[PDB]
Formats: structure tokens, sequence, C-alpha cells
RNA sequence: GUAUGUAAGCGUAUUACCGGCCGGUACUAUUACUUU
């Protein structure tokens, strides 16, 4: 009973840990991807052609 | 969008001038966009300056874990600070709180009642090592004055040690108002394997 | 090994004394050692220590004057209840003019002298003449 | 010589699979699983023989020990005493191409 | 002199001679190398003490076999004396 | 010291001093990471990475390219070996000589040194209750040790 | 209970008989009785029928050995003997 | 424990619980009154809770306390409700011009009230009424019964 | 002109009230030692 107890907040403490990590990663990729964006779109068409 | 100011320069100090100066200096970084997603990370929780004798270091605040994506850049970040803001010579330490082994009234350390690391000398030790960032000071060799008084010899490696060279004299400064202990350079002057 | 760090220290510099070298290195350097050596600086005993960063424990150079008879380190560190200050300072110091034997007091690593105004007595690092 | 075999079989026992003894082992030499059959030197005349002949039959090597019953088993580590082994799948080996 | 100092700024040539523990700050004599079988392209930074019986990065080929002080890096290679 | 026999000989790393260095070295501390669990899913123990990695690789030190020495990263994926490596090498080798002993009876020298490498386990092992990564009251006994090393 | 320190197996013969002739006894009546490991069986299951003769539990390999022992101390040396003069003749 | 099973009929001494005739009810169904420890120590609530009647405790019994304040170590717990500390000490002797580290080995109360008290535990007891012999202390707190690592269950 | 030893500042344990820096209150790692 009290390992399972203690299985119980440890393992829903890595289940947080991994959603603050999704969290983390998700606005990693998506703050990048939309500022990025913002700045690229006409200027890489003109690079390719050049 | 509109990284200017409330945005990297808080963690800290809403104000100053200083803050808000170095902050613009950043952005136009950016704007060659190899430099953009490394760069847009590293926030500034304060800048402070002060003057070793005619011309002034600006000396930034990391919040530590922007401390080791901060490293990796470094040279390319502060000599372009170094040209923009020029006369100003730039360095980086991380603001680390100073905390004490029993202090007073038969009293306190707590809050979190202190692992090794939450202390005084491993921030001290960690100030010598962000303010020279390529060269890492080879031997560290510390003088005791005939008259009471403390002097540490700062031995610089050789390599990469021309960025930090010409700020050698600075670095006294920079060491004397924030952590104290006067401090003098030597280098070995050349690469002499034992 | 190195008990008393403090010892193997302070013989090593009477030796060097008793060549009348100079320099010494020191190993494996103390906190103890360092407060010990600051002492020695204030009254003139010693030249300039440096105490160099091995990520192992400190080793520590000396350059001396060459001023000092003999530095002697007490262990076991016999707690003095502030009268037996003056039968210690007797019986090992050439002089009641000089020579100042060390503590370890409650404010710091302080010589007898400094340790009768600020009236802390202690535990007895050593001695110095 | 020989050490060989007593750093070889702890390998196979951690990473691997195994099956011991007479009937696991002709079980596994019938159906081809048996990769390698390991007799002992002790092992009642006939059956060093047929585990042979089972082996040969199934053109699959066999492993001559150098010890005893307890030997084998010891350097499995299993406290039983082991008169035959099949190594079924091995995944860290050069074992599997041995001859002692 | 019996007053001989200058260990604080130790002499070249001298520091040299000792060894490797026997510095002021105790510096490794133990350096790093690049190793090029020329049949490969592939850089692997291997040590002439070298800790390991080194294969390059899919052919089993050999590198260095170890000898006691210093593994001798076996005929026909060719390394840089450097951190990259 | 050399606590078994009179032996001063001393012979120890020389760490080099620049604790953040290397420079040259492309790899990020993932890339490290990754390896390192790779060869301890394969059954290498950490002092077997450390070296591995070295020659393999460029890993300098595994401490300083990853903030974490090998044992703390094989931990945190959960890879550490039940018995920490260096009693399990000493447990090896005791169990080894005990089964020499049994069949070579009358190796005076033999039974002498099974004593030294027992005595060091149980001082070795009494460190270790004391950080707790061993349960508290455990004992080195023989007829088990036997078992433990395979 | 370690019932008796020093006597062991020989307290059967309990203050008859002298003492140096009782600790000649527990030597060899530990020897007969115990089990031996079966070369042929490699399990340890070969206890003394009678003397002279060892006979294997499992396997029922019955085995000719010395009267307190399986193996004499006389034997082994004697079978390695003619084993190695063997090779010689041959080649 | 025990259900306060002994072959005597447990009851503290001016306290009968008055069902009949009387202002009714506000729960908890127990009169028990309980301590403030007061030299500022702090009471464990399981003297407020507490069924067991020790007569010898001061949380439930008719007893102070009196004098002495000292901290030693648990060395035995083996007794039902007493437990033996043993405090090491320098005893300076001047002739010697170096100690003796000499010890005590004394018996003290342990009230039912505390609970994992486990060789070895730094506890606060205080001299007690002379409470059976060796027995002439009471402890006033258990401040280790202690696991610096354990008071937060590891998993 | 020094000297700083003494006093006050500034950097996660001198923080927070009430009454006019003071003095309480709220206060806080165990010891051995040592101080009064």
């Amino acid at each position: 009973m009290l390992a399972d107890q203690a299985e119980a907040r440890r393992q829903k403490v890595r289940e947080a840990r991994k959603r603050r990590e999704e969290r983390i990663a998700t606005k990693k990729q998506e703050l990048i991807a939309l500022h990025a964006k913002e700045d690229e779109i006409a200027a890489k068409a003109a690079t390719a052609g050049h | 969008m509109a990284i200017g100011s409330k945005i990297i320069k808080p963690g800290g100090s809403d104000p100053d001038d200083f803050e808000k100066s170095i902050a613009q200096a950043l952005v136009e970084l950016e704007a060659n966009s190899d430099l953009k997603p490394y760069l847009r990370d590293l926030h500034i929780t304060r800048a402070r300056e002060i003057e070793f004798g005619s011309k002034k270091a600006v000396i930034i605040y990391v919040p530590i874990p922007q401390q080791k994506v901060f490293q990796k850049i470094q040279i390319i970040l502060v000599r372009e600070l170094e040209k923009k803001f020029s006369g100003k010579h730039v360095v980086v330490i991380a603001e680390r709180k100073i905390l004490p082994k029993p202090t007073r009234k038969a009293r306190n350390p707590l809050k979190q009642k202190r692992p090794r690391s939450r202390t005084l000398t491993a921030v001290y030790d960690a100030i010598l090592e962000d303010l020279v960032f390529p060269a890492e000071i080879v031997g560290k060799r510390i003088r005791v004055k005939l008259d009471g008084s403390q002097l540490v010899k700062v031995h610089l490696d050789k390599n990469q040690q021309t960025t930090i060279e010409h700020k050698v004299d600075t670095f006294t400064s920079v060491y004397k108002k924030l952590t104290g202990r006067d401090v003098t350079f030597e280098f070995p002057d050349n690469y002499l394997n034992v | 090994v190195r008990m008393n760090v403090l010892a193997d220290a302070l013989k090593c510099i009477n030796n060097a004394e008793k060549r009348g070298k100079r320099q010494v290195l020191l190993r494996p350097c103390s906190k103890v050692i360092i407060k010990f050596l600051t002492v020695m600086m204030k009254h003139g005993y010693i030249g300039e220590f440096e105490i160099v960063d091995d990520h192992r424990s400190g080793k520590i150079v000396v350059n001396l004057t060459g001023r000092l008879n003999k530095c002697g380190v007490i262990s076991p560190r016999f707690d003095v209840p502030i009268n037996d200050i003056e039968k210690w300072t007797n019986n090992l110091l050439p002089s009641r003019q000089f020579g100042y034997v060390v503590l370890t007091t409650s404010g710091g690593i302080m010589d007898h002298e400094e340790a009768r105004r600020k009236h802390l007595g202690g535990k007895i690092l050593g001695f110095f003449f | 010589a020989l050490e060989s075999t007593n750093a070889r079989l702890a390998l196979v026992m951690k990473s691997g699979k195994y099956c011991l003894g007479y009937k696991q082992t002709l079980k596994t030499l019938r159906q081809g699983k048996a990769k390698l059959v390991l007799i002992a030197s002790n092992t009642p005349a006939l059956r060093k023989s047929e585990i042979e002949y089972y082996a040969m039959l199934a053109k699959t090597e066999v492993q001559h020990y150098s010890g005893t019953n307890i030997e084998l088993g010891t350097a499995c580590g299993k406290y039983f005493r082991v008169c035959t082994l099949s190594i079924t799948d091995p995944g860290d080996s050069d074992i599997i191409r041995s001859l002692e | 002199m019996p007053l001989a100092k200058d260990l604080l700024h130790p002499l070249p040539a001298e520091e040299k001679r000792k060894h490797k523990l026997k510095r002021l700050v105790q510096h490794p004599n133990s350096y790093f190398m690049d190793v090029k079988c020329p049949g490969c392209y592939r850089i692997t930074t291997v040590f002439s003490h070298a800790q390991g019986v080194v294969v390059c990065a899919g052919c089993a080929t050999i590198l260095c076999q170890p000898t006691g002080g210093r593994a001798k890096l076996t005929e026909g290679c060719s390394f840089r004396r450097k951190p990259q | 010291g050399r606590m078994h026999a009179p032996g001063k000989g001393i012979s120890q790393s020389a760490l080099p001093y620049r604790r953040t260095v290397p420079s040259w070295l492309k790899l990020n501390a993932d890339d490290v990471k990754e390896q390192i669990k790779k060869l301890g899913k394969k059954g290498l123990t950490p002092s077997k990475i450390g070296i591995i990695l070295r020659d393999s690789h460029g890993v300098a030190q595994v401490r300083f390219v990853n903030g974490n020495k090998i044992l703390r990263i094989m931990k945190s994926v959960g890879l550490k070996p039940d018995i920490p490596e260096d009693l399990y090498h000493m447990i090896k080798k005791a169990v080894a000589i005990r089964k020499h002993l049994e069949r070579n009876r009358k190796d005076k020298d033999g039974k002498f040194r099974l004593i030294l490498v027992e005595s060091r386990i149980h001082r070795l092992a009494r460190y270790y209750k004391t950080k707790s990564v061993l349960p508290p009251n455990w004992k080195y006994e023989s007829s088990t040790a036997s078992a433990l090393v395979a | 209970a370690k019932r008796t320190k020093k006597v062991g197996i020989v307290g059967k013969y309990g203050t008859r008989y002298g003492a140096s002739l009782r600790k000649m006894v527990k030597k060899m009546e530990i020897t007969q009785h115990s089990k031996y490991t079966c070369s042929f069986c490699g399990k340890d299951s070969m206890k003394r029928a009678v003397v002279g003769i060892w006979s294997c539990k499992r396997c029922k390999r019955t085995v000719a050995g010395g009267a307190w022992v399986y193996s004499t101390t006389a034997a082994a040396s004697v079978r390695s003997a003619v084993r190695r003069l063997r090779e010689t003749k041959e080649q | 424990m025990a259900d306060q099973n002994e072959r005597a009929f447990q009851k503290q001494f001016g306290v009968n619980l008055n069902r009949k005739v009387k202002p009714g009810i506000t729960k908890k169904k127990l009169l028990r009154r309980s301590r403030d420890v007061g030299l500022g120590f702090k009471t464990p609530r399981e003297a407020i809770d507490g069924t067991y009647i020790d007569k010898k405790c001061p949380w439930t019994g008719d007893v102070r306390i009196r004098g002495r304040i000292l901290t030693g170590v648990v060395r035995k717990a083996k007794m039902q409700r007493t437990i033996v500390i043993r405090r090491d000490y320098l005893h300076f002797v001047r002739k010697y011009s170096r100690f003796e580290k000499r010890h005590r080995n004394m018996s003290v109360h342990c009230s039912p009230v505390f609970r994992d008290v486990e060789h070895g535990d730094i506890v606060t007891i205080g001299e007690c009424r002379p409470l059976s012999k060796t027995v002439r202390f009471n402890v006033l707190k258990v401040s280790k019964g202690q696991g610096a690592k354990k008071s937060f269950k590891k998993y």
C-alpha cells in the first residue's frame, strides 16, 4: 500500500513533467514557426529566383 | 513580432534607459535571421554600468537556464555589442543571490536550508567563469599582503585570450565593485605543456 | 593519511627555513591553513602566500622572509577557558613581549593578543615565534 | 587452458534465451530452435551420443564441456545440476559459432 | 641560491623535464588526436594512450592496439595532434 | 596506503583544467546521451561506456559534455544495476577465487588473499549502506555471492 | 547446538578406546558416508555401500574406490602415471 | 495496541461521561481535555484523540513531568511504554587536561502518544514524578523519531 | 596626506507589525566548545 500510493504521486508528477515539457515543446515549435513565417514567405520565393 | 520593451527586459526591472537601449540592440541582431532563433529565448533581468577610470563596462544579468544557451553564441553576441555600444566593454554574469551559514542571533539560513550549491562561493567561481568566456583561468594564485590585504592573481590561458586581454583591466573594476577582492592578471605567456 | 593537514604544511615551512629556502610547496591546504597563514602575514613573519586552484584540494606556495625561528601546531586543540591563555603563552613562547599563540576562537582564527582584546577564548591551533 | 565458457554462458543468460535439460533440449533440437547444444562430459553414455546424433541430423554444433554438472549449472547461475543446454537465441554473442 | 624561488612564475625548461603530476597545477600530458584510415572519410578522435581497441564507424579494421604507456597506432594511419 | 600491501605507488587521473571545453566538439549533449543509453542496453558497465565513448567519438569527459556522469545518466533512464559496478566486480573476483580454492585446497597464499577480497567488500559495502544505495543490513555472504555474479 | 566441539561423530565410542585412536576415527568416518561427485553423473549422489564400493544413487553407476575414500591418494598418481606412459608409446 | 484490556477497567480519575441530565450535545463523543506542553513544547495531537488510559502519561494522567530538561539519544525502544536513552558528553577533567567521554544510561517513560520511537532517536525528556525505579523521566517531545528522508514517503 | 581597526550602506534569512532608531511581539539547523 505505501509503495502503490508513492507510485500514485510520482507517476502523476512524471505525467506533470511531460505536460510542462509538451507545452514548452509545442510553444518552441509554434513560436519559432509563426515568427519565422511572418519574416520569410515573400523573401524565400525571391531567394530561389536569384 | 515587435520585441522591444516590456518583453525581453522583465523579469527584473520594468525601466531603465541602459536596459532598454541594449534591448533595442538585441532586436537589431535578430533581424539577420540566422541569429534569430538562438538568441530570442535569452532574457536580460537587469543591466548595471560601472567605470574603470575612463570607460564604462556594461554588465549583463542572466536568469541561468538561459546562461548555457548564452555561452555558446557569446563571443559573436559580445563582439557585435562592442561595435554598436562602443566605448563599452560588454561582460556577462548570471544573477546569483548570496545565502548564509548562520548569520546572527541564534538564527537561520531558511528558505531550503541549503545543499552544497545554494551558498556563496559557487557563485564567486561562476563570476570569474562567465566574465572570461573562451580562455579559462588555468591557475589562480592568491596573494596575501603584509599589510593585511588580500589580492588574487588570476592566470589566463592563452587561447582566444585575444578578446579578453584588453578587458583585463576593466575586469578588475567589474570584480571590485560587485564581488570585491582586488584581482591582477598573469598569463603564462606561451603554451608550455608539462 | 593526513589527519591534521595543518601541521604537515607548517612543518614544511620550518624545514624550508632550516635550509634558508624562501619557498615551499604545501599540501593539501585547508581553510584552517589559509586562516593560519593570513594571521602570519599581519605580523610580517612570512611573505606572500598563494593558493593554486587544483580541482583536487589546493596547494600553496609560500614566500619566506626568514624572520621565523619556528612554527608549531597544537593538536589536540585544548579548550582554553581564558585563564589558561596565560599559562600556554608562558610555556612555549620565548618572551612575554613577543610571539603569538594562535587559537580557533568563536569569532575567527585569531592570535591570543587579538583574542584578549575581543575577550573570546577558544581551542588552540598553534604557536608562531 | 580454459577459462572459456564461464564468461560466455553468463552473457547468454542475461541477453538471450535458454532451455536446459534433456526433455527441453531434445524438443529444441527437434524443432530447430537449438542453435547450439552443449553436452556435459558426465552425461550417461547413451545421452551423450543421442544428443550428438539429434544434432548431426540437425547439423547443429555440439560443444563438449570441460567440467561437471555443478560446473554447468553454476555457469548458468542456477543452483541445479544441468546435464544438457540448448542456447536458443543469444543476443550479444560471438558464441553462436564456437567450439570449445 | 638556497633562497632560490621563483616557483610562482616557474621557469619554462624545468617544468617540461619533471612530470605530469609534479606541476604547480598538475595538468595532463594526455592530449587528443583524430585518426584517418584512408579507405574511410571518417575521423574518430582516439587517444595515444588509447583506452579503446577502437573500431572505426562500421569497419572493424583495427586503428590502434594498446601498449601500457602510449598505445601503438598501427601501420598506415595519419593523425593530427590537436583537439580537431 | 595500499591497505593490503606496503605499496606507496599512486597513479591517478590528471583532469584537464577547462571545465566546459572542447570547442571543436560538434556533438550535442543529446547525441552523447543517446549513445550512453544504447551501449548501456548492450550491457556495458558505466566504466566500459566511459572509456569506449571517449575513443570512438570524441567524448573527452562525459561529465563535461552532458552535466551528468555516466552512472547518473543511466540511473535517470533506469538502466542502473541493482548493486553498484565496483562491488559487482569485487564480488565477482571473491566468488571466482573461492571456487578456485575448493578445487585447489592448500593454496595458503590464495586463502589469505581470499580474506582480503571479502574484507574489502564488507568495508566498501558499509559505506554504501550509509548512502542508503544499499538497503541497511545488507550483508555479503559467500552462498549468495556465487549466484550474484552470474 | 554444536553439541560437542571436539568429538563430533566419535561420541558413539564415548570414554572407550582412548582419545588418540578416536581422533583418527573422526577423519575416516567423515570421508565415508559422504556424498562424492560422481564423474559419470556430475551429481554429488555417491555414497559408500560397502568397503571398496561406492554406488551413485542416480544413474546407478557403481564405482570401485578406496575403502574410506572414493579416491585414495595412491590412485590419483597411479592413473596419471599409466596415462602419461600411454602417450609416449603410441606416438 | 490493546483495547485498554487489562484485568481492571482502565478509567481516569474524575471523568465519567454523563449521558443523562445536563445540557445535550456537540459531537467529538469524548470529554477528553488535552494539554499545552508549554515551555513552548507543542502537543502531539494523538493526546487529544487518545483512547489509551496511561495514568503515568502527562497527557492522559494526573502527573507533573517536574524539573530537568535534557536531550538524549534512544538506545533501546524495547519496552512497552518506556525507552532507554544513552547520553554521551565530554566531562573535562582538569588533571588529565583532556576529557573522558562518559555515558549515563537512563530509562525514560515513553507515553504511547509517542509512536515511531526507535533507536537512534534524539528525544527531549523531562524529569518526571519518579515513575518506576529506573524510570525517572518521561518524554516531553520526540524531537527526532526520524527519518529526514522518511518524512515524505519514498517511491 | 594617510590607517580603517571602530560606525553606517549595497548583493535568495534583520523580514514583518504595534506605540512614540529605540523596545517589545512574531522569529528561526542540532551539538561539542567557547563568551557573558
